[PDB]
């Protein structure tokens, strides 16, 4: 995977979450800013959130994945408001003294996969890190 | 009356209309001054003794802050403001300087009883921290153009530094092979800007303050101190020969500065225990230098 | 056309005059006789020479200044130059009710202010007539009632027709840019333009 | 900049109706510098609230009376009346800020914009957050 | 031909102007009249002059550069250069469907984009006609919908024939070397060619 | 330069692993170093993942060598997701200091070989290091 | 005769070239018409100018160098100068089985390598014929099978007779020492000789 | 692995094919370094941030040794190697420098486990010792051209320094009249050579090491510190007037530096107790300066 590229997602309470990626391969040896959007046809990403980083952990939520634009390279990872509410319910209560809005919910990963006839399994991990819930008051 | 104690102060940096109150501040130093034009017009008629001094400019201020690492990683904005490109929580050193002028911001030094000193047109010119056997701390150095005294101010109630990160021993690697006998890894990053003095005859009888500046260069540097250790007779891995290109990383549990290709120069000191000293700079065609900021659990 | 200065355009502070040089150019034929008597002869006219120096210029400041200079060189207009040190407002009022008797071709203006002007001009100030573009410096001033006796350095370039009106404030030099035959500016690797100088000459 | 960007602090002045003027604008910087256009705010409803603490059981001390002054041009306004300001001032902490004695902590706040429309894009975003402070006054 | 630069040959970053001096060279019959009036007549054609200074060049980069320059000296053609400070792509679109009505001489020019171009060419930017190789400089701009009115510093060398197409991007100066007669390069003990510079000059 | 054979592999749990080695032959006689790729003829790579270096150590897994595009020098080393699971089963429960997701699974090394290209078995080790399993959350 | 360099004589390290200056001397008559068109005329030949600088010299190094220079001035021979930066070996093989068709008097050599030469020459390298002492620089090279198309900066000083053989490696400049009319070197009180410079010119 | 301790070392100087192991070494200091050519090619096309640095030369090393006096007088070879002519056990300062280039020798710094640092093309550039109320010790200073790491070396088993000489109070004489109230007699001798850098274009892409050097001058000097003492009113022997030529000798029980004719300049300091300070150099036509080395019993 990308151990050096761990990013912590922040989901707002009482708000549906949305995050969009762009798979866009580059080759700047010919000239700088030579980037071609990767075709995402017949790609299906999927992921999950679990409370602890070990086997036997209780699953918290599964992202409602989608492919917004095929052949344009714009994939999306997201989950509805009810799932965010479940995350907020399951999240820990060890609030920081100087970041009293963020609580830890669990760990997440998502895997992209190729399901092409004439091909084989091409699962690959593209995201890794933790899911932090930001508290909300306006409901 | 009201005295002004350094311990009873609060430093808020104003950028983009939001106040970045930088708590976990170990110590800061600043000064303000004015520039004078003092000439003595001694003539054959009157060999005078009294000079002709007029205050016409504000000498740029040199503010230095020492900031502890924090769990919310607000301190990485200093790399962000100094010119590094951002992707996630990692800061890249761009191949070319993006803009001619640096990123300008204002800074407040709050104190009790509505007392404040307002530094304006500031830019981050130096950031260096030493990964050592003491708690790491990055000394930032900013230069101001105009300083002023104001009554009301901006106070960063929400944007603040969290708890200081626990100490973790540094370690420097080549790819994945550890380099033995580390002493002190010191990293240095700079944005060597220069003030463009445009004091003209339209500013006569007025106080001039520097306003615009341009970036001469950006750079990333590191000085590594080791003990002279050899494992073999005529060793090839550990010696004093220069290394034109070699992948290096100065890694910690919370930060990792990566040189995709490095130019290493070695220097041996015949001290009580022999010490070798590296001089690591990125090569000509090296990929952008990485600076990762891990809050907790990487 | 006005040369850009930080009066009209303060957003470009680099366009200020770092140092001006008001050159007195009055060519004369000076001959020194062996008997110790130095003799001068004056035929040609006197023209004020202005030299402007500039600091390092950012791309936008240089873009504005170069656009103005190229507009000048395109339309063949006359650059107007304003010197801040000569903008002390002493004489205030209307200059339309003041009358200048005609036939004055020497180096001295006698004008009846008709009590419509407050204050008095000071020696060494800048003075100009409303019908001619030449700029004069007041070398002496004596006021006897409403009639003023203003003495000027350059001999009157025009003979007063009686319709001229004195101008004391807001005086501009109708200059023409010299050294424009080979005009350039080097752009350094740091993005700032350097080596910009304007040698202007009063082309009345 | 995970959350540092969309957080600012509001200081409602006691005995004065507080009104904050917002101007949405779609600024394009990655493609080219100095390019910005307003956001067509039609169907982009706003709503906000204030609470004393971040716990599950918190008191709704006040709520912004948001309004879209201009449908286009991306201009909106969040404001609360004098009665709400008085309620906030009464229901605020008695501990005074040392660097500015007139300010006292009132609570936390959020602002959500709901772009409900005929098109199936009923998204919601939290565009603001922070702390609410009350500035005491004497003119009454 | 094309002068090598990091845009054409990115593998040689040593190429590229350390400092470029874009001088204006308009010869003129200037005459200083005895009455103070300055009269100047434009007869000789104007030509931009480009002074390029190179940073420390390594042996391979200098080999490529002087190979290209010697090919220039051999085949005798013109040497095109692309100034990068004027490469701000401020006008998108394809200019083939842009018509310039025939019978236009002088600084002013009128061109109809027919609703094709996106972006406004601000003053100070470059401009060049498709047929003639002369390079102008926009001094003022004014548009009424699709029609654009552009004022250029050098007068149009050739009258528009109704087919010339605007070129707002990728403008190359058709220049000739002026240092060819005695052009030496010094090699240091450090291993770099130092002080390589060119004095170009636009031809026609 | 010198030697950099020691590089550590971080394989992902529940995801198949595949590494792409662009073999190359750089020579610094000329200042722009020659980019000549080695030509992959009569070449086979062998690699086993074995816990600890002591003799008799059990073979945790074995790398599956792929040789493709011999002309330009590239090659691939991979192992199926079942091999990944077998590796993750025997990994130690202690986690890496710098990343709390990695766990030491064993050691490895791949050995190039020429089989009678000139009647010589010129087999030498290419690379080496430690293999780290990165605990997943998706499954 | 070869000029002493630290290839043949490494025991005298002070004889190395501290800095060389390969000067391109191609005198031309350049005239600039008022219509902006610059025109050139070439009659005289092009000769490579080499300038050598030296550091402080010990008595033995200076003795060797001075003996060689005096031998040159005695026999009236031709100093051969070797530039290390031009000694990259690309073309290897026999240059005797390669044939050059005769009658080539332009600025381009077409030769059939007959498959006897490995590698290809690079642009900007040094090329020379076996029957003439003039040194050429390859400005372009296109290979279509075994026939090579080498382009040279100086126009061919000889017309190929069909017996010439290309020389790519081991090329020396048949120079003649200029500034030998007043040639000297000051000996300091510390025993080292200083102020030694060789201005050489390619006397083909 | 093997660390390198200064206390566990052995310094052997290789001259004429024989190893002079200099025992009785109080302390030595040395360093090695490389010279770089770092230029930043910022252009209008690409305002780059990555420098073009290549290591092309070895910076000359400056090794300083502090050696105690010994009964076998091996330390006088430093005067011998620095250029002094020898007759018996006395070293003369020649009227003229004998040769243009100094006497070159190699030096080893041995350590355990076949570890060594090999300094080559060395020359003795400074030797000074202070005859005082502490044990005398002469600090020699040598400059190297090339340093290297070698496996096997030269170790001076036989040629070594004996036992340190016992302390003996210094005394300075004029002919045979003692000079009263001595404080500290410091002697200094130098061979101020200069490296002749001959880095040329044939050394491109290679590391250059200095090899040849020439002697700018040799000299013998001494600074004498006394207490301002006068025996008479208007004394002639002891005063502050300069002395153009006077025979001086700074004598000890084991060493005696002789100036056959000396140029003395005096300097008075109004300190707690008045102190006069001499500046002794040999005159123009003075006979060669003597340096005698008495092991035992003169």
């Amino acid at each position: 995977s990308t151990e050096n590229r761990v990013i912590d997602l922040v989901v707002d309470e009482n708000v549906p979450y949305g995050l969009l990626m762009q798979f866009m391969d580059v080759d700047d040896s010919v000239y700088p800013s030579t980037s071609k959007p990767v075709d995402l046809t017949d790609f299906s990403l999927r992921g999950s959130i679990k409370s602890s980083l070990e086997d036997g952990a209780e699953t918290v939520a599964s992202f409602t994945t989608a492919i917004v634009d095929a052949a344009q390279g714009v994939a999306s990872i997201s989950l509805p408001v009810s799932a965010v509410t479940t995350i907020a319910s399951k999240a820990s209560k060890e609030r920081d003294r100087y970041n009293p809005r963020q609580r830890l919910a669990g760990y997440y990963d998502v895997i992209i996969t190729r399901t092409a006839v004439g091909s084989a399994a091409s699962s690959f991990r593209i995201m890794e890190g933790k899911v932090y819930i930001s508290d909300g008051v306006t409901q | 009356m009201f005295y002004s104690l350094m311990r009873e102060s609060k430093i808020v940096i104003e950028y983009d209309g939001r106040g970045y109150h930088f708590d976990a501040l170990s110590n800061y130093d600043a000064s303000t001054s004015f520039q004078e034009f003092k000439t003595l017009r001694r003539t054959i008629h009157n060999r005078t003794n009294y000079a002709d001094s007029i205050i016409n400019a504000q000498d740029p201020s040199s503010i230095s802050l020492a900031i502890n690492f924090s769990t919310t990683l607000i301190e990485s904005n200093f790399f962000d403001w100094m010119g590094f490109t951002r992707e996630g929580n990692s800061l890249f050193l761009p191949r070319n300087t993006p803009n001619i002028e640096p990123i300008m911001f204002n800074m407040y030094i709050i104190n009790h009883n509505n007392s404040c000193i307002y530094f304006e047109n500031c830019y981050v010119s130096t950031v260096d921290f030493s990964l050592d056997k003491s708690i790491p701390i990055l000394n930032v150095g900013i230069e101001s153009g105009k300083f002023s005294e104001v009554s009301t101010f901006r106070d960063g109630y929400t944007i603040t530094q969290g708890e200081v990160l626990p100490y973790s021993a540094p370690a420097v690697y080549t790819n994945s092979s550890p380099l033995p006998a580390l002493i002190s890894a010191s990293m240095s990053f700079q944005q060597q800007c220069s003030w463009r003095e445009d004091r003209n005859i339209f500013d006569i009888n007025k106080i001039y303050t520097n306003k615009r500046a341009y970036v001469n260069e950006m750079n990333a540097s590191a000085t590594l101190a080791f003990y002279y250790v050899k494992r073999l007779v005529g060793d090839k891995f550990l010696n004093l020969d220069p290394e034109t290109r070699t992948p290096l990383i100065i890694k910690n549990k919370y930060v990792s500065i990566t040189f995709p290709l490095a130019r290493i120069s070695k220097r041996l000191n015949f001290s009580d225990l022999y010490q070798v000293e590296y001089d690591v700079i990125p090569t000509a065609d090296s990929d952008p230098v990485e600076i990762n900021f891990f809050g907790e659990r990487k | 056309m006005r040369l850009p200065d930080p009066y009209t355009n303060p957003e470009y502070p680099g366009l200020g005059f770092e140092s001006v040089n008001l050159v007195d150019n009055d060519p004369m034929i000076r001959d020194e006789l062996p008997n110790g008597k130095v003799k001068e002869v004056k035929i040609s006219a006197q023209y004020w020479g202005i030299n402007i120096s500039y600091p390092e210029l950012f791309p936008d400041e240089y873009a504005f200044l170069d656009s103005r200079l190229l507009e000048y060189k395109r339309t063949g207009d006359y650059l107007d130059v304003l010197l801040p040190q000569y903008e002390a407002f002493r004489v205030r009022g209307d200059t339309k009710s003041v009358t200048i008797p005609a036939g004055q071709k020497g180096s001295q203006i006698i004008l009846n202010t008709n009590g419509t002007l407050t204050g008095q001009p000071k020696a060494g100030d800048l003075f100009k007539l409303s019908t001619h573009p030449k700029v004069y410096k007041i070398t002496n001033f004596s006021s006897s009632g409403n009639v003023w006796n203003i003495s000027l350095y350059p001999d009157l370039f025009i003979t007063t027709t009686g319709s001229e009106k004195p101008v004391f404030n807001g005086i501009l030099f109708r200059t023409k840019l010299m050294n424009g035959d080979s005009f350039g500016s080097t752009l350094n690797n740091n993005g700032t333009y350097s080596g910009i100088s304007l040698s202007l000459r009063e082309s009345l």
